[PDB]
């Protein structure tokens, strides 16, 4: 009988009535220190948005500056830049290294907890504006969220974790909508609402190959999803699930490395397969607008919404950073399997097969 | 010992503190008067403790009964 | 002169007087002020502090602890 | 600017369930409960009045003090007066303790006292017995611990040893000495107490002692005051309190208030709406307030909460201490109290008296309607002002025992119940205080009221209390207070906020308590709960579902009623609820439903398999909190069919 | 039916969240030894 466990749920719920009720909550307090520190963060944010917008109007100069070169224990699989705080999480197969690019120091070192076969494919920054979190979707399906990831007085803390689905796994966070769309080897694009912690819609992909990439548009339903066979579907979640599919244009035959969408109202699906040929599509057109061919054997690619730089990679250590029109800017001479732009600053990370992490800057 | 002196705490304590500067001969008698008053005031004396402590250090007044009473007041034990 | 001016300053800077933290801060400062107004030897400083406790603070002065201090002050030497 | 975009963004995974741990708060050691209730079964009135004779030790003045128990002994003649004073004294005591065997002894012998005390000890061996001694007619007690009585012929003062006197009386007893050198008796009593303790190796804490005077002090000889000054204070506080008020210098503030107006004060001591009953009510509040603020909590509950009569004596003792102090007299108690005479609340008593009997000229002569005192109103105003800045754990409010006294009437009951709830809200520390002052038996008595205006206030107060001390579920079932709440939970017009608290209160009463589960089942809770299961309030949906789960926890009768109502079917709707609290509560109830099958008919098994497959479709869920309860829920299913799951487990090996 | 519920408990046994996997493992191990 001792095996009978009892959760503290019924007791935890009752704690609601121990705490006060009648009085004003701490968030509504305009003069509270948490709101002032939150308003200070939002003041710093609006400055970083303004300062970055001013750099864009001045154009983009050649980018060759190396701020630092450190070495990780594992291979860098996926990299992301925290929008405002300088925290550059560089995860590995069996860890998540959190580096910095101002001090130049190792800040933390996690263990994801996933088995040896699995691999952390995708990563996001939830609530990037303030009190940021770190979503860590594993390729098998497991999604998990980490708080206090680069803090002084605090340790790793996993907020929540749930087996999704069931290429690897792909994610597209939508801060404003509150949704989260897992996809991968399955033939389904689920939409996990994080407020209700339930799968709202299960959009059928209608495709045999794996969904290699997945990008959406803010303020609209424009779920773009590249595929391993080559095609790039587009779905609208406003209509019925059968009618969700809108366009199905196919002009490639390889895994889609990064079918990325721009945040402008003039959306442009810049899809680059393993072949390495760019084909700029539109959501309102049946065929490509522009066509480009860059590298013969492409391995990994990155793009930036604010600055239209298609940061390519190469087997021969090259890093071709061209425009969407196809103009040459740089060919930085050093499997470059991870590049990552900032959401605001024109910083570009690069990561070769060797476990070396850089952070470039435009003077 | 017999009357209530809470009302007149300031009217007495301030002359006493002043007496402990201007004349070292009365320091003994005055400190004995102070401790008795403290015993009667109790927690009401808490207000004056900072100022009187300042005057004691200035002339190293180390009274047994008084230090005990303060210690008891800060601790909160009643006796 | 520092005590007499720092008293005039704090009493003026508490003109912004619902957040619990601000109340607990005002309660702490005003308790210290009342202590200075009762316990300070220099009666000029005691007079300044008491005079600075205007209508504005009467919501705080009406607390039991603050009222027990004020009663002692009704038996001041001056 | 780019700030309105920031503020208008959902912070995902930032809520109570995420930041705080899902863990119960450790319940503190609730010591508010009274250890035992004493009952003063009988009272011994030893009266050594010696009417018509003067003790040789004290040379009385020609006026002296004649009044004894408000009776002039020389008016009635010696023998009749002594009988009359004994009768009146009984009545006076019967105001405070009307259900006790009184046995007077009037100028008694030694054998007479022996047979009296031994008989009262036989009647109540394990219960408190009061010993009242009035030695105004006998010489003062000696240093050797002796008390004087008479001989059969009333020709010689016979001494009586305190040792022998405390032999005949037992362990639980209380002693009241009203004589001149009364301190000597208390000293010698403690000596013989220590002497008995030394003999016990090869009855002190139980024995309480009150004494009118210190051993050195003498009783006052003032013709204005009654000779029985101490007993009058203990037994008729209001009477001497007004007479003493009219003797102070403060009478100048009320001209035209003589003793003759005090004699003819209208009203009674029971009717609180009259002028005399007003003062008695105020006095009870003021005295109980002084005691709670000055004494340590332990000793307060010992004397002022254990039994009524002792609490009344000590309440009136505080008044005696104040009055007698003004005549170079110090009363003495065995559990030594710190001096309360200079407490601030005493000043309030003066003003209350002043305003109350400033109207007496107009009440008697003009016949004006007695306006009630603002005292209780103004005291609630002070408590409200405290609550405004009461967040900090500062010194508790002096007026807490007054709030208790206000609950007894109806005139200010609505305002007090409001403020008392707001106080309990402040935190669990405050609810502990309100339980220590003794609010519980009065808040529980209000559940007999039918005033619907009280219903939202009592629901609030009881939710806060039961959140701290869950053991009070025992009391609520005894008094049938669970019916009061059932009514509130079946009232559509009652707001859903108060109905949510009501569902919590019921979910506590039922929690792991077969008596409460059987009682709420008969009160038709499951049917009422299902009526509110589809409300537009996520807090109510959560608790109603937990409440539903608790009622059928190891109780098949509530399960059968659920099967008839078909609750498990109506609960599947909550399995797709947006709020993950509700989903979790739904999983809890559906698990507890399965767990108590106790090998019932085949129907149960087919239902359990229906509930299984409906639960088995909550695997792909975002919240692990829900998935955790899903395990605990399926645990109940495994426990019921442990023999069957062993067959499946052994198969795949 | 029990086959299905045992397969369910296997999913809760392999949970990403540690607390859920732990409690599911205890309950699943308390079957094995009976």
């Amino acid at each position: 009988i001792s095996a009978t466990v009892q959760t503290g749920f019924c007791d935890w719920s009752a704690r609601y009535f121990a705490q006060p009720v009648m009085k004003i909550p701490e968030e509504h307090d305009l003069e509270s220190q948490i709101r002032k520190e939150r308003e200070w963060r939002f003041l710093r944010n609006s400055r970083v948005r303004r300062q970055a917008q001013q750099v864009i109007q001045k154009g983009i100069t050649r980018l060759d500056d190396q701020i630092f070169l450190n070495r990780n224990p594992g291979v860098p699989s996926v990299v992301k830049f925290h929008p405002f705080t300088p925290c550059i999480a560089v995860a590995d197969k069996d860890s998540i290294c959190f580096w910095d690019w101002e001090k130049g120091e190792k800040l933390d070192y996690f263990h994801n907890g996933n088995p040896r076969y699995t691999r952390v494919t995708a990563m996001e920054y939830l609530n990037g504006q303030d009190c940021s979190l770190l979503l860590t979707a594993t390729d098998d399906g497991a999604i998990r969220v980490w708080k206090n990831f680069a803090d002084l007085e605090k340790n790793p803390e996993m907020v929540t974790a749930w087996q999704g689905l069931s290429a690897g796994m792909v994610v597209d966070w939508e801060q404003e909508t509150g949704l989260l769309m897992s996809s991968g080897d399955v033939r389904i694009v689920r939409i996990w609402d994080t407020d209700r912690e339930m799968k709202v819609q299960d959009i059928p992909t209608g495709a045999d190959s794996c969904v290699t990439s997945l990008s959406c548009d803010s303020h609209r339903s424009l779920i773009v999803a590249g595929l391993g066979d080559g095609s790039i579907r587009v779905y609208d979640r406003r209509m019925a699930l059968s009618e969700c599919r809108v366009m199905t244009y196919r002009e490639h035959t390889a895994w889609v490395v990064k079918a990325s969408l721009q945040k402008r109202p003039d959306g442009h699906i810049v899809s680059v397969s393993v072949n390495g040929d760019v084909r700029i599509f539109d959501p309102r057109m049946p065929e490509s607008v522009n066509v480009l061919q860059i590298v013969k054997g492409l391995t990994a690619l990155d793009i930036h919404p604010q600055a239209d730089l298609i940061a390519c990679g190469s087997v021969n250590q090259f890093t071709a950073i061209y425009n969407s029109s196809g103009e040459l800017i740089n060919n930085i001479k050093y499997a470059i399997s991870c590049l990552a732009f900032h959401p605001h600053w024109p910083h570009l990370a690069v990561g070769s097969n060797d476990y070396y992490i850089s952070v470039y800057s435009v003077e | 010992e017999s009357l209530d002196f809470t009302d007149y705490a300031s009217r007495i304590i301030h002359p006493i503190v002043r007496t402990l500067d201007q004349s070292p001969e009365l320091r003994s008698t005055a400190m004995d008067t102070l401790s008795s008053l403290v015993f009667q005031l109790g927690k009401k004396y808490q207000i004056f403790i900072p100022m009187v402590n300042k005057v004691l250090v200035r002339h190293r007044i180390n009274h047994q009964r008084y230090d005990v009473l303060i210690c008891r007041i800060v601790k909160g034990y009643t006796l | 002169e520092i005590r007499m001016e720092a008293a005039r300053t704090c009493s003026r800077l508490l003109t912004p007087s619902v957040s619990q933290t601000a109340v607990q801060v005002v309660a702490d400062v005003l308790s210290k002020l009342l202590v200075v107004g009762i316990t300070d030897p220099d009666p000029d400083i005691r007079y300044c502090v008491l005079a600075s406790l205007d209508e504005r603070f009467d919501a705080h002065l009406a607390q039991a602890e603050n009222l027990q201090a004020l009663f002692v002050a009704l038996n001041d030497q001056v | 600017e780019a700030d309105l975009t920031d503020w208008n963004l959902p912070l995902a995974f930032m809520k109570k369930r995420h930041c705080e741990k899902i863990e119960g708060s450790k319940s503190l050691a609730q010591s508010w409960r009274m250890k035992d209730r004493m009952k003063t079964v009988s009272v011994a009135l030893v009266l050594c009045l010696n009417v018509g004779v003067d003790p040789p030790d004290v040379v009385k003045t020609t006026p002296c003090a004649r009044l004894e128990c408000w009776i002039d002994p020389l008016s009635m003649g010696p023998q009749k007066a002594l009988e009359t004073i004994g009768a009146n004294l009984q009545k006076q005591y019967e105001n405070w303790q009307p259900r006790a065997r009184y046995k007077q002894s009037l100028d008694p012998t030694v054998d007479e006292v022996k047979k009296l005390c031994t008989s009262l000890r036989r009647n109540a061996k394990e219960e408190r017995v009061l010993f009242h001694y009035n030695g105004h007619g006998v010489p003062r007690p000696t240093v050797n611990g002796e008390v004087w009585v008479f001989n059969k012929n009333y020709t010689q003062y016979i001494p009586l040893s305190i040792y022998d006197l405390q032999t005949w009386m037992g362990s639980p007893s209380i002693f009241v000495y009203d004589c001149s050198n009364a301190g000597l008796i208390v000293k010698s009593f403690k000596q013989f107490a220590l002497q008995r303790e030394q003999e016990l190796e090869v009855s002190m804490k139980n024995c309480i002692q009150l004494a009118a005077c210190e051993a050195t002090e003498l009783l006052p000889m003032i013709p204005d005051l009654p000779a029985d000054l101490f007993t009058s204070c203990l037994t008729t506080p209001i009477k001497i309190a007004l007479r003493w008020f009219c003797m102070q210098k403060c009478v100048s503030l009320v001209p035209g208030v003589t003793l003759d107006l005090i004699e003819k004060i209208p009203g009674r001591l029971n009717d609180r709406r009259t002028p005399l009953g007003e003062l008695n009510w105020i006095f009870t509040a003021i005295t109980d307030t002084i005691a709670w603020n000055v004494l340590p909590r332990d000793l307060f509950q010992k004397l002022f909460r254990q039994d009524l009569l002792v609490a009344s004596l000590f309440r009136n003792f505080l008044l005696a201490e104040r009055i007698m102090r003004s005549y170079n007299c110090t009363p003495v108690s065995s559990p030594r109290l710190p001096p309360t005479y200079m407490h601030a609340m005493w000043q309030a008593w003066d003003l209350a008296v002043d305003i109350c009997l400033s109207q007496l000229p107009t009440i008697i002569e003009e016949g004006t309607a007695f306006r009630h005192s603002p005292f209780f109103a103004e005291q609630l105003t002070a408590f409200q002002v405290w609550l405004t800045m009461g967040v900090e754990n500062r010194n508790p409010p002096e007026q807490l025992p007054i709030v208790l006294q206000v609950l007894l009437s109806q005139v200010h009951r609505l305002r007090a119940l409001d403020l008392l709830g707001r106080f309990l809200d402040l935190g669990p520390w405050a609810v502990s205080l309100a339980l220590s002052v003794g609010i519980f038996p009065y808040v529980l008595k209000l559940l007999q009221s039918s005033a619907r205006e009280l219903r939202p206030l009592l629901v609030f107060i009881w939710a806060k209390i039961l959140a701290v001390d869950s053991s009070c579920q025992a009391d609520l079932v005894k008094d049938n207070g669970h019916k009061y709440f059932l009514s509130v939970l079946a009232d559509p017009y009652m707001p859903a906020e108060h109905r949510t608290m009501t569902a919590f209160i019921l979910a506590v009463i039922v929690n792991s308590y077969h008596t409460g589960q059987e009682a709420c089942l008969q009160g038709n809770l499951i049917a009422i709960c299902l009526e509110q299961l589809n409300d537009p309030h996520p807090l109510l949906r959560q608790w109603v579902a937990i409440c539903l789960g608790r009622i059928w926890q190891n109780f098949d009768s509530a399960r059968w009623c659920g099967v008839r109502d078909s609750a498990h079917e109506k609960l599947y709707s909550l399995l797709s609820d947006p709020i993950p609290e509700v989903r979790c509560a739904a999983v809890f109830a559906l698990g507890t439903f399965v767990g108590n099958s106790a090998e019932r008919t085949d129907h149960s098994t087919t239902i359990d398999h229906n509930v299984a497959m409906m639960l088995a479709q909550l695997v792909s869920d975002g919240s692990p909190m829900v998935r955790k309860e899903l395990v605990v829920a399926l645990s109940h299913l495994v426990v019921q069919y442990e023999s069957n799951f062993c067959t499946v487990a052994l198969q795949f090996i | 039916v029990y086959t299905q519920i045992w397969r369910v408990l296997l999913h809760l046994a392999a949970d990403p969240y540690p607390e859920v996997s732990d409690v599911a493992m205890k309950v699943l191990n308390s079957i094995a030894y009976k």
